[PDB]
RNA sequence: AUGGACCGCCAGUGAUAAGUGGAAUGCCAUGUGGGCUGUCGAGCCCCACGCACGUGGGG
């Protein structure tokens, strides 16, 4: 995998595209990668596949893509290929186990339930914590972290009209931030490259580390 | 004598001050007064010219004139006003002193400071070396056989165009008034 | 001789002032006099023409005339009025000097400075390079066999259309009066 | 189609040459912004595995 910083702007002066919706946003994220491979197995985490992090949404969007395919500049983008681009190996200095490395993990804590007049549904809420248990339970014995659970709202997603393109729903995303402790190198490595959680096309999953 | 303007754009900051009464009554803790005095800091540039001829004309003698100009220059550097100084001690010394003796016409370096200086860094060094550059190009554009000397409270840069760097303010003033007769 | 106007819109600045009086009568801070004097700063543009023909006619000789025009240009750059100077030393030298010798008609650069310049930045560089641009397009629109030279107190930009950059004001004046 | 019908006041021109508004000036003396404080379940759809408690994948 490798890392790049990008900033997408609105096509015209009437916000016809792209920031108007989330489906076009991820559309602008897949368009940049023409060639795409996709290998699946019975319910593991997906590795196809891109990862991105939205920092701020007040200047059309500030975004950071970490992925495997090379990102290519398109219409109404930065004044260069980037903002910035470089390769990165989770092999550098091996990311020594037992050594501390900072991190920034997005998430979407959920628990699934049977709902009346359903057609079972998943629910973003799982008094005294439950999301700590949820993420450190999914967070198998690799780099353990801290759990910064929040208590607010909200994220929406609607369709621009294209077929086979998700419609309108909401989803909460918790922004955990801290200093990962590495207890397993290949497990945290493969877990970062895959992406942590479902809906990798909506921002969740991306993990970035740092040094002491 | 010229007005002293900053070398960098400064906005005014509104100081909110309160006057508390030292004797308390029940049902209230209101202070004795409440206002907002304006204040501002910055690096001021200052300049002055002394027409020796006319001064010797007014005084008549030349020795009294020499004493008056020497004491004038020392008072120009030394003094600082007494305006709102008791509550905000701003007693300071000039970070750069450049006396020049010109025999044709006096000249000010104000245009050097027209282009305001943006900051987040210091302003003493930038103002000093920028005044240097302006004195250099100005010296090579209006050539004249004049005397130049300067003292400075910062030993980092060497200001060439400002003359021969004397050691201290009163020494500089003495040697320049001496060279000016 | 032309009037000197700023190259950018400037409003007047009122300066409240006071004349404190010694010998206090009531120990009051009452001062002998108060007022408000109007002042203003800015980057003035100045221009002047010397009709050689009529000057040689008035002087009669051609040698006396050359001395009068040379001293005229040097006094034009050097001097500054004496109006309210004892209270504000506005002695200065022109940051840009452009002498041109034209054999057909005199020309002013006033229209270049019609669109006022907005600021928050400096005005010396902007005014210099803008006068340059106007002299270039103006030179390629009214072609003429003239001599052009200029001195400048800023080594940042390169002013091409203003001629050959002489080294100093008196040198420029000597080479231009000579070419006249 | 009217005391009307048709019907040009009109062909030429420098307002001109000359001029400092100028000398003088502390806006000043006095001020707390203060007392109080843990950030710890309805969400739309598909598919896969499921001990029918749920778990993960793509929108």
């Amino acid at each position: 995998t490798w890392l790049t910083k990008i900033v997408p702007d609105l096509r015209y002066r009437q916000t016809r595209a792209d920031f108007r919706t989330a489906g076009n946003l991820h559309r602008k994220l897949i368009r940049l990668s023409s060639d795409l491979g996709e290998e699946r197995i019975a319910n593991p985490r997906q590795q196809s596949g891109l990862l991105f992090r939205i920092e701020e949404t007040r200047n059309e969007l500030y975004l950071l893509v970490q992925s495997h395919s090379p990102l290519r500049v398109d219409r109404l983008g930065p004044g260069y290929h980037g903002v910035q681009m470089r390769n990165l190996d989770p092999f550098l200095a091996r990311l020594d186990k037992g050594s501390r490395v900072r991190y920034r993990i997005v998430a979407s804590p959920t628990k699934r339930l049977g709902r009346s007049e359903n057609n079972t549904q998943r629910l973003g809420l799982k008094r005294g914590a439950a999301a700590e248990e949820w993420w450190h339970s999914r967070a198998a014995a690799n780099g353990l972290e801290l759990l910064s659970t929040y208590a607010q709202t909200l994220d929406d997603v609607r369709d621009p009209g294209t077929a086979d393109r998700s419609r309108k729903i909401r989803h909460p995303a918790v922004r955990f931030d801290g200093e990962a402790v590495i207890s397993d190198v290949d497990a945290v490595r493969h877990a970062v490259l895959n992406g942590i959680g479902r809906g990798k096309s909506y921002g969740c999953g991306l993990l970035s580390l740092a040094l002491i | 004598f010229a007005h002293a303007f900053t070398v960098h754009g400064t906005t005014v900051e509104v100081d909110f001050f309160t006057a508390v009464d030292d004797i308390p009554k029940e049902n209230d803790h209101g202070s004795g007064h409440m206002n907002a005095g304006q204040f501002s800091a910055g690096t001021f540039y200052r300049y002055a010219n002394v027409n020796l001829d006319r001064l010797v004309e007014n005084t008549g003698d030349a020795q009294t004139a020499r004493t008056a100009v020497a004491e004038f220059l020392r008072a120009f550097l030394s003094t600082v006003p007494s305006g709102k100084q008791n509550a905000t001690a701003a007693m300071t010394l000039p970070d750069l002193v450049h006396i020049a003796v010109r025999f044709d016409r006096p000249i000010s370096f104000a245009p050097a400071f027209e282009t305001a200086l943006y900051g987040s860094d210091g302003y003493t060094l930038r103002a000093c070396q920028e005044l240097n550059n302006y004195a250099e190009r100005l010296r090579e554009v209006w050539p004249d056989d004049a005397i130049r000397g300067y003292a400075t409270v910062e030993n980092k840069t060497d200001l060439a165009a400002l003359g021969e760097r004397y050691d201290s303010y009163p020494a500089l003033i003495d040697a320049m008034v001496a060279a000016a007769f």
